[PDB]
């Protein structure tokens, strides 16, 4: 399990793999690890899959309920406060093993510069959070490897395509080095899933482009 | 007498409804069109209750506003409890009817609000939009075509029933609706639509430049 | 109140 | 009659507010200027509710003071719970209207107060300042220009009407408001301003030597 | 006088029930057939209470709707607590009479609803269907042939008295019930059946094309 | 009141 | 114990064996392990017998009570949500020791393609669940052997008959490899129980068909 | 006037009890014999309270039905708390008299019911069966011969006192009882007996062919 | 009432 | 302690011994371990003697209370449900040492075939139950030996007398093999207790028949 | 009541 | 009428306070001098609320006694909760006015007490003594010179006004106050002072030999 | 981490570094650890990052809410009492490792002498506090080393400039001798954050002067 | 009353 | 009332 985030000029792109295991035993090979919580934020949660699904559901419902009640959505600081608060609420459960590490990618519509309107926010286990001003983030088992790889690759991120290709390559690296992280399955045709957020909103990458980028990277590595 | 108490409560609610703005919700080609004569920018009489369910009412703004809030919490609880698709406008209208009957029964003063429930077909689905109209005493009514709300509903209702066009285009539907409601300008008016063509949330408001360009 |  | 009881309650509230000082809040060049004739220095009818939101009232002092305290508590709860910028004067006025309608209906004694909610544009941001006038029964009114509350509102309201000028300078709007309210000395008055030029907290009082020099 | 109050409440509930539609349930060859004049598609005054127990009522919809909900939850609690077959329509009718007489004893507003309980033989078991007519005052009536709810029960009742046929066929009982009720179209009608030939859940509705072709 |  | 479920063209079929053991000793030899919760979904629960029976009863009661109250059955997603909620509810007893692993397979009448209206939902211990895209799933002690066998044998699933035969032989494999899973008792005429769900609902296989299929499989293995 | 209010309440109870059916409990050779003119098969007014204790009542069904339920719970609690032999009809009757006094005094509407408590000698034990009659006000009475209830108790009581026979056989007792009560058919009747010749549970009903040929 |  | 039950054509007979011991020391020699809860079912409870006694008392009180309140007894399934419910309610007492294993035998009046109207239901520690399809049940310390013996002896059960003699012999075996299981005392003239349930109800075997059957079996073993 |  | 009920309640409080003993507190050279005629040695009408805050009242002794107590716990809680210097007489007077309005509004029996709140400058600090007079309904008034509690306030108030000297010495202030108050003996008096020259606790009493020599 | 506070003639200046680490892993490198609670008091908290941030937010909200309610801010003693109260409210979480220790610097406008109107208050773990009369105070991991350096360097503190330079050099020393404290990152242009409080109030130090002071100190040390 |  |  590894979920990576990176901003590009005029937006942000954030992806997740598809493999879930119980210890050494591989359970899922098609896991959707990114949730488009609203039009301008997408969420990828590493940790317990059940807790990740519950948290995505709760956070989406909370944002929708606030926006419906007040006629206006929360602000990015408000949304981050909600996520941090619910994480601090999960400390009791996490200590027994039901952990869930969130990654938030957002496009600040209120940002002065739409080119810098993309946002990456990093939450810790203690509920503390931090915007990734340095450009990117990766959470999960292969988080360290993905970060160290697309650290080098970040010179190549220039747009949605460049950033998405870099993220796909970093996900492949995390899968290749970490057996808990899953890569592009070619026999079953399964590839990590990704979401792109920009001024128009958050959009999901078609699996055709994901497969094409993964295959190109593979032939590069072959 | 108890009976004098009941019909004084009922006529108090009725006269509260009488001094209310006029809201019309109509089943047009794209779903349901909401039209409310709201001069105030901050105050809102139309709102969304669920993904394909909206809210419309007229009367005491705080009354139907708090009822709107309670219904929103109820709908969110229902959707999270089972599934998003397990929320229907029928059950919502049911709970509104129950709580309105309850308030009228026990609360010192009746709520001078009457409510309208609109539910459209889901995305990629065909189903005739459903209009529930709930009176303060819980007298819920299903409107196949249109819901006439607030004030002297008789002239606007006659104009609409004469001029109702099933599956009316939103431009023609809005022009007919404004002609009936005249019996206003782009300003001092509130417009929203439950748009079944929407993937998840059918509700949407059409105000200002879009509303002016249309009308 | 506000009945309109 | 319950209608008779409610009319008696309403006339009680109106006559209570009538025998009260007049408070005026107007939109000027720098935002919202608060003016109230407050001979008592310890008592204050003008206060800050939020960073860009002030508080104005006209009525029984402990009543609207308790209302102010509860509103400050609610606004702090809202800001801490979600975000500082997530607090708006519209929601504050909505909560106040809810509470006033509630109390007026349920409380054996209505509150004879008149509450005005003022919100200005954030620092480094342009937005026309908003004035929300809330009646004792919750009847909220959105004023774009000015709010007159307490005492004989008709003469001062008319004088402001011919004397109203948008984006008025601080001293000019001050003297206009003084002339309208006369229809006094530097003392026996309360002056405060919601200044959009303030980075965070728009509210600020202008009293004493500054208030003297401004006159 | 308290006797005066109890009286006027009794005639109040009577007036409520009299100004209501007609629901008729008759025992026939296949069990119990539920027939009611329901113009509203969404609203339904006949429902299932238990797998061999149906529900029928006449009066204010929310009242007996909550009564039906309470009966369903109580029957589910009884079945889960002990066994499926330990739930009987007699005990349900007893609980209904208890809660009715209670509410009419304490609640300021008596309920203008009249209820019928229907229980059939289990599958693979023979037993004459049992009909329990429960009144607003908590009184219950055990009727072997036919049960009439709401409105002018006299002409329909007397017609059914001369036209009742034990072990009537489904279509013959249908046409006899329609003849008695007219004293209508496929729409504006609600039809359900407690079929003893059902393996577990006797209740079933017959609506629309089946209902039309049966007539 | 509702009875239908 | 071992309970399996696989989808065949236009439906789904599942089965459950009959052995219950108290450690090494054998307690039940004819126990029912698959429950028809409603007309279009059937649930087999591995784990503690009494606890699994209590879930069967409670879930059936909940579904029927909701459907009676609202005049409408749940969406399949709502059903899965409730089952996940119950599995999350019994976590205290699960950590205590009273385990029970649920298997839900249903025929989604709302499916666009009724041929693909069969469903297989697999729940984890933490309350999380997974729909099964491979078309087959197995729960229980012999779940691994049944899963690996039907991995090979899913090529022969062409209809209700072929899928049922594959499920029967997979249960045969699980019983043969796992002493905790009971096979077809020919001397007492005891055979594992099965249910077929399709467009017309959930039906139980007659015992003669189960017996004859088990005998034919044995003759093939003999 | 509190005294006038209590008088009106008591006379209301008298009118309610008078417009009620007649229940007779008499001691005979086999113990205590119960006769109830109850046309309803489902409804029963005679029941068992304890092993050698029966239940007899006359009035509104729900009232004495809930009273019977509460008494059974109390008696079972008493038996499980100490011993089976520590339960006696005297203590039950004291509890019921206290409860009926509380119901009349504190509950706004008292129960228009008449209560009988019957207790016989244990198995292998000789003792005259006990008849306790309790009214709503709390005038518990011990009847050495017979207990009458409902309707015009004067002709029934006269017929009983004229035709009462101690140690009367079952047939003689039942024929005397039916002759007295006539002042009818085998159907419409509820018959039960407290048989001290039962080892543990003296109570037992006699209905159908047993009652048919017996009468 | 019900005095059956 | 050991309590056995077995169905015979047209009824069911269940028996229990008379010995209670505290460690190696013997406390009771005439212990009543068979309770006739009502006319058509009787219960014998292994485990703590006190807990079994109050459990039988409470169960009989509940059955009678329901039958009084509703004017009708429960269905056999309802009775089984209540017994299982309280056994599950006794988990807290059982885990700390207060054990009680019930054995339920009854005559199903509602049974279609009165010849097969005998019912024997076996409850485990988890509260769950199992109707015995094998026709006979044995609970207690020597329950293994009693099961083992009248497994062989069940070919001899044909009526009340044959089944009763078989049960007496099985209890004799359990006493012989298990020192905590009590046998037919001759010097004190104490013999295990038993109850026969049929279409007429549950009846207790006269002690003379028990004594003579025990003596005949002993001389067979002599 | 205090109104100033 | 609610108006007439409030009139009789307010006039009741007025009669209580007028038919009550007189207290005068004046700002003088040494701070605030409290003068209340008090024949009872045990009963005390003057007290300390805080280091620089005293207590004065006119009305029913138990009423303002309990009020003074509650204010003392509140002030101690505020001083311990935040800081000792953060406690001011303004906030104490605000709390007192609020709770007096509360008692007048919901408590069926009004308090016939009227209170004065006094606060002096801290030691080593200059600030004019502050005087807050609060009446039963919470109508608080700020007096910069003198506050008269209860009794015939008009002749004494006029005499004080004519003879009030700012920064009057304690002897001169005492003699002025006693001359005004005569409009008594050394006994039947209570004298207390909030002395700013006190390091922490400004309050202090002067009685008997000190009072005699001072006179 | 390390946060230092020192008084200068006519005011007070207090600063904090920017490094946050998890064990040996570095998480943040631009962590602003200095908070301006109000115009005349600024607070820096060392310990758990999330706890410190939420204490900063909560204390600012509390002070502003009190001042708004009463129309008047608190006395300095009142503010110190409140902060001690929250710290002693944090003892429970502190025993489980969620510790955050504060350092309070303020300008007592009510002070008779405005030159010594600056204040430094140091709170211990148990909520106890102490006004700093040595004129300087350092909290954090390198707090001991920073205190040792500024002990020597307090001879040269004469104004805001000298005091700020001394604080910068002490933060450098703490970062040099403690790997948990971050120094001036020249490559990334990251430097510790600081605030100066005087009669005009608490003002943040523009980053240019921090950068130039750090560079000058480096050249002196190079 | 007190009035003292 | 059962006075005896």
């Amino acid at each position: 399990t590894t979920i990576v985030a990176l901003k590009y000029p005029g937006g942000v792109v954030m992806a997740g793999d598809r493999r879930s295991t119980q210890g050494n035993m591989i359970s899922g090979r098609d896991v959707r690890k990114v949730y488009i919580t609203d039009d301008y934020t997408a969420t990828g949660i590493a940790g317990t899959a059940a807790v990740a699904v519950e948290f995505a559901r709760l956070y989406a419902v909370e944002l929708e309920h606030y926006e419906k009640l007040e006629g206006v959505p929360l602000t990015f600081a408000g949304k981050i406060n909600r996520l941090a608060i619910m994480v601090r609420g999960n400390l009791a459960a996490a200590m027994q093993g039901l952990l869930a590490l969130p990654l938030l990618a957002g496009y600040d519509i209120h940002a002065s510069d739409p080119q810098s309107a993309g946002r990456i926010v990093s939450f810790d286990a203690a509920g503390g959070w931090n915007i990734e001003e340095e450009g990117y983030q990766a959470v999960g088992s292969g988080s360290l490897f993905a970060k160290s790889s697309m650290k080098k690759l970040y010179s190549q991120v220039t747009d949605g395509d460049s950033g998405l290709r870099v993220a796909v390559e970093a996900l492949y690296d995390a899968a290749d080095d970490d057996s808990a992280t899953g890569g592009p399955d070619l026999v079953r045709g399964i590839f990590p899933t990704a979401v792109i957020i920009d001024a128009d909103g958050a959009v999901d990458v078609p699996e055709s482009r994901i497969a094409e980028l993964a295959r190109a990277i593979i032939e590069s590595r072959s | 007498s108890p009976e004098q108490a009941m019909r004084e409560r009922s006529e108090l609610a009725r006269k509260g409804i009488a001094r209310a703005k006029s809201v019309v919700a109509l089943a047009y080609a794209g779903g349901v069109l909401f039209v409310a004569e709201n001069p105030s920018r901050s105050l809102q009489k139309i709102s969304e209750l669920y993904d394909r369910v909206g809210f419309a009412a007229a009367g005491k703004f705080n009354e139907f506003d708090n009822l709107r809030r309670g219904g929103i919490q109820f709908a969110d609880t229902r959707g999270y409890a089972y599934d998003r698709r397990d929320v229907t406008g029928r059950q919502l209208a049911n709970v509104y009817a129950q709580t309105l009957g309850t308030i009228f029964t026990e609360q010192a003063k009746p709520y001078e609000v009457e409510l309208c429930v609109a539910e459209v077909a889901h995305y990629g689905e065909t189903k005739r939009p459903e209009l529930y109209r709930i009176t303060y005493d819980g007298s819920i009514a299903d409107e196949p075509h249109f819901v006439v709300m607030g004030g002297t509903t008789e002239p606007i209702a006659n104009a609409l029933k004469e001029s109702y066009a099933e599956n009316a285009s939103l431009t023609d539907a809005l022009r007919i609706a404004v002609a009936a409601l005249r019996a206003l300008g782009v300003a001092s008016l509130e417009v929203a639509v439950l748009d079944a063509n929407r993937p998840r949330r059918a509700f949407r408001r059409i105000t200002g430049s879009a509303l002016q360009a249309l009308l | 109140g506000q009945y309109l």
